[PDB]
């Protein structure tokens, strides 16, 4: 057993990953939580241009981990996501994101509960591109029977686990007739001589996006390719208020990574002490429930439930003129008294 | 001045003072919705007679072609107005962007006065690359269970499009121009999109060139609509795809009333983008709005401000206040019929 | 007792050089009937029937060159049977002037895959891509099968030819995967590397430095020429193609002789040999041994050689030099 | 007449009356069988003044570049001639191609006369594309165990090699000329040679095209070179790559008497094959005569017909003839030494 999570007398040894943005600030809202709670784990901490290689290393011993988003340059001398670095190089291949939303929040359109499962390791996110002659450039994307076998499964076991009825594939299979065809066969295929209980179906990507911005509530948990996943997320992460209310998780079949299901860096307002932490908390309650822990997190999560349902007092943007470090010792006083 | 990129070759027919102009009716609720438009642009006084042709497609060489009759038609007049068709080997819609070498699909979703939708006050401007990027038939099946879908990105047909909404952009009088894209992890094929915008950036000093991620794009759109409406915001084919499907979805909740125009360099088709509708078909129930307001989208392109500012300023756009009149997609209790004649009143 | 061998005459010489064989056979009264098929997408007859049959006996088809041309289908074959492997033998014989002597190589090529998995496009006009694949399954299976072929009939040698210096990834894998599995497998073999052009001067300068040359699909038809012409031409070579569960015996050369058709000229050497490869297998072999010492023995003693080899004698006329000193041995 | 695609443009250096030409002596026995190509040239009166610089590179960037020294001078005097160099991170010939804009290696191979080899009558000429092809650095890992070498080929990279090799053909009354290929299975790349070939043929009725797989080409050069002397065959990248050590296989054996020339759109470099023979070098046993043809091939190339066949027809190519004569790698005994005045003799 080598192969569990780093753990000491009682004590788990996760990593932690501040990284880009209000990503340090967002992180430390969770250490106090966490000390305020007195929960039995010990933070490894690390920081940062190619020691992408410390946080594998690191997440290769203690299995589990918790993190911010790093930053990505888009000019063409810059580095590379190395959000995807870390993914591909441990196989966190599933990506996880949880819209649902929340009371106390103002949103056009209201009690909705769906999920964005994404293959984190290949499709347009393969990053394999050249160009043959100036000014003409390919962009090669990989779908493999292998990878997408996978996501399938880990999609329906997921919503057999969490008791989701339906599961909808997003693809451009009339377009793309091999690449995305073959994720749609392999997603429907599976779902119903394994998984004969759920609900398989599919459903173009454009016009998907047109559902989910229009009448959202017809959809239950939708299984993606890498881009389509940034895309329908973002559309669910407006649908609840914003990205700071998202949890996330990523998988892989040894490692566990658990980040902002939003994925926004918030480079802008760093240092500010403005930002929103429910993202990363909410995230954090899923890393809790996963190494166990749990009563802790069906605890913590309550209090910050309940905290933004209980209007002011909470942060800027959700509607309230709190700080984060504000909105978090709410969160803990909530808590002191549970 | 209309967008230099697509420029209409005028030229009204000698004999007649109109212009010449392919209509396409198609097949569904086409028809109906086609005479409504036929009968708005009659009664306004358009310098524009009708000359309707067949797209129904033939099969030279396996390959889908469309027929001499309609080719000849509309690369004669340099402009056409095609309703819905049906799913007749090579999609319908596809050979006939490649043998009229239509290049950009102009997407609009403006909010509808008087038809209650979840978003508001979204006036939405859309370009989208309809040549290459994603939607190039390139594929392989690299061995057994490995398969490589290729996007393909050139500056030559990048230029192009990025070229169309700053002028399309300083036509409508927006200032601000945002290029979506993911250089983030695309960085060559959507970064020579990029650069391809800030090399031209500097030809258009008038419009400012804003760089954004679809992650936002899509983000920021539906929290904030309006966050747009000095828009217009270009991006490659699979992007353009799902944004302007997507900005439809909340400027009206479905794309009945959604309208597009297809911009080739001396050629450019105006459609509406919703189906055949088969089932409502001959019942007088269908709503020309959408059709109607690729009309408007084709008279300016044309030249026909004038025209145009009246048949959408006026007429439909207002005569879609009043459930007396409206149809049955919109709450609406009137027929195809009577939103004709109800519109042309305040024409 | 029967066998039912696949009879594939194709193109060109193709006809006239297998009836040679079924003479030879029957004047042998070889226990095996041909089931033979004639053929513009039958190709799928050839490969359903080599699928009940397991093993078949053929010539070449012809390929096109022009664009609306359909396509090897000598590769489809292949392909379609996954017959991964091509031996050819390039073994100088007796009764032949050759510019260098007494040679005697091997050549096994991967027949699916590398620059023959015909996958290209156009991009824009005027800039076409043909990507060439190469997959470590593929290559560890005809790495294998050559090292044990290798085994099999004693060859001490085994080269690897490739081009890794330019192409790192591609003939990279193809050479590494090669000598790695010849290394901590098969340690009893002299394992090497060779880079394909400095092999090809090799091949046409000093051949006797070389065994046995595994190499991707397209190296394999520029050695196998070189190798080819270096014993006398290509109806003197016999080959076979091997996979899992068939194999399919054709001329080690691989050319269709189109231009001489119906004339009665060519030289059945080849298809015979490769005939006899057949009879090996399906386990005949006493009739093996036989009837090619007496193609052999044939060709050695000058005149009735075929017109190639420097004779006068129509493909006819040398069958029936075999049958008859086969009818006294 | 030279080939008009790679055409030196000669202005000899007023204050001279010579021509400028950069030597690039190289490591090795090169600095020795330069010197040998230094005399020669004195004696035969060449209006020919040699500028020696150095290639050693740089590496502005992690990639390798060539010093400035030598670019400046490179690109001056529009010729170069470099002997061997030894292998000091991209490599040095490659780089040394980028950035003279060299695209096409000529390769002849024909028997020496007193030099007996196995193969006879062996009178070979090749161009090579030297660009693109199999030879592009595009390859990618699309999985675990899953690689693809991308063979890139491109009409106008085509065009320009096909051009000078008919071009070349002409330039030394060859009649034939003959595209190698394999359009049987790279139906689109090695068709698009060949195409590109077939439609320049028109524009060049003295000469005839011939087109043939590699498969005869290397079939049919083996059983008998000669069939060829009236040759210049052109192709890709790999395929050229291939036969021309091949073609030198049969011709010598070996390569150690081989000459290329690189030809670019305005600089031309001409080299020698063989390698630094660093166990050889300074003991005076090198063999000039590789380097000494591509002299040969360079004056040509630049129009001194009159003092190419003087150096070649008579001297090296005739001195090469009696043992007491030739090098050790001929079976002769004659050091570079004695070969260099052994030769100006007969100069
Ligand atoms: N942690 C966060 N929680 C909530 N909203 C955020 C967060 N980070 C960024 N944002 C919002 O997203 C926008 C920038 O997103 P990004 O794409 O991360 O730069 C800003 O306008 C913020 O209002
Ligand atoms: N049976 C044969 N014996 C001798 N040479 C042959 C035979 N078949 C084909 N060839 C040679 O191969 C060439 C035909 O192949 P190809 O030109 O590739 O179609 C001819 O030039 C013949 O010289």
């Amino acid at each position: 057993e080598r192969t569990l999570p780093k753990k000491y007398g009682g004590r788990f040894t996760v990593t932690l990953i501040p990284g880009d943005g209000v990503g340090k600030e967002i992180t430390d809202s969770v250490r106090t939580i966490f000390e305020a709670e007195n929960i039995p784990i010990d933070w490894e901490t690390i920081n940062i241009k190619e020691g992408v290689y410390e946080a594998v290393e690191s997440l290769k011993r203690n299995k589990i981990g918790l993190k911010g988003l790093w930053h990505t340059p888009a000019d063409q001398t810059g580095h590379g996501s190395l959000n995807v670095a870390l993914r591909k190089q441990l196989d966190i291949y599933a990506n996880v994101a949880l819209f649902k939303s929340l009371k106390g929040v103002k949103t056009r359109i209201p009690d909705i509960d769906l999920i964005v499962i994404r293959e984190n390791t290949e499709g347009e996110f393969s990053g394999l591109e050249h160009e043959s002659v100036p000014g003409v450039v390919e962009s090669l994307k990989v779908m493999t029977r292998p990878k997408t076998e996978r996501i399938a499964r880990f999609a329906f076991d997921f919503a057999k686990k969490y008791n989701r009825k339906s599961v909808t594939a997003v693809h451009k299979a009339n377009i793309m007739k091999l690449g995305d065809g073959l994720f749609r066969n392999i997603i429907t295929e599976i779902g119903q001589k394994e998984y004969p209980d759920i609900d398989v179906s599919s459903i173009i990507v454009d016009n998907a996006s047109m559902q989910a911005v229009a009448k959202p509530h017809q959809f239950d948990v939708l299984v993606t390719p890498s881009m389509y996943g940034t895309i329908l997320g973002n559309i669910g992460a407006a649908l609840i208020g914003g990205p700071g209310l998202v949890a996330g998780a990523n998988f892989g079949r040894d490692y566990a990574v658990f980040e902002p299901g939003s994925r926004h860096v918030g480079l802008d307002i760093k240092g500010q002490n403005v930002a929103n932490p429910t993202a990363m908390i909410l995230s954090s309650t899923l890393m809790l429930n996963h190494l166990g822990l749990n009563e802790y997190a069906t605890r913590i999560s309550k209090a910050v439930h309940e905290t933004i349902a209980e209007g002011k007092h909470t942060t800027r943007d959700i509607g309230g003129s709190s700080s984060t470090t504000d909105f978090t010792n709410e969160i803990i006083n909530k808590l002191s008294t549970m | 001045k209309q967008p230099s990129i697509g420029r209409y070759t005028g030229k009204p027919n000698p004999s007649t003072g109109k212009y010449t102009v392919s209509f396409i009716e198609g097949d569904g609720i086409g028809p109906e919705i086609s005479k409504s438009v036929k009968k708005i642009f009659s009664a306004a006084n358009v310098p524009i007679e009708w000359e309707s042709c067949d797209v129904s497609p033939i099969f030279v060489n396996g390959l889908t072609t469309i027929p001499d009759p309609a080719v000849q038609s509309i690369t004669k007049n340099l402009v056409a107005l095609k309703g819905p068709l049906a799913t007749p080997h090579r999609s319908l819609n596809l050979t006939l962007r490649k043998t009229f070498g239509l290049f950009a699909n102009v997407r609009p979703a403006k909010s509808i006065e008087g038809f209650k939708t979840t978003y508001e006050n979204v006036d939405l401007v859309l370009i989208r690359e309809n040549t290459e990027g994603e939607y190039s038939g390139i594929e392989h099946i690299v061995c057994p269970g490995v398969v490589q879908s290729i996007k393909l990105i050139t500056r030559d047909a990048s230029e192009r499009v990025i070229r169309y909404a700053f002028e399309y952009a300083r036509a409508i009088g927006r200032p601000r121009v945002i290029v979506v894209h993911k250089s983030t992890i695309q960085r060559l094929a959507d970064g020579l999109f990029v650069n391809v915008a800030k090399e031209l950036s500097k030809e258009y000093p008038d419009l400012t060139l804003e760089t954004e991620l679809i992650d936002n794009s899509v983000l920021k759109v539906v929290t904030n609509p309006s966050a747009y409406t000095d828009a217009v915001s270009v991006c490659p084919n699979l992007y353009g795809d799902i944004l302007s499907d997507l900005n439809s979805g909340l400027s009206a909740g479905s794309l009945g009333l959604t309208p597009s125009a297809n911009i080739g360099h001396k050629i450019s088709i105006f459609e509406a983008v919703h189906g055949s509708a088969p089932d409502i078909a001959g019942q007088d129930k269908a709503n020309p709005t959408a059709l109607l307001l690729s009309s408007v989208m084709m008279l300016n392109h044309m030249g026909l401000t004038n025209h145009a500012d009246q048949i959408q300023n006026a007429v439909l756009s207002t005569i879609a206040s009043g459930p007396e009149n409206r149809t049955g997609d919109l709450a609406g209790t009137a027929t195809t019929s009577s939103f004709t004649e109800a519109v042309i009143k305040r024409l």
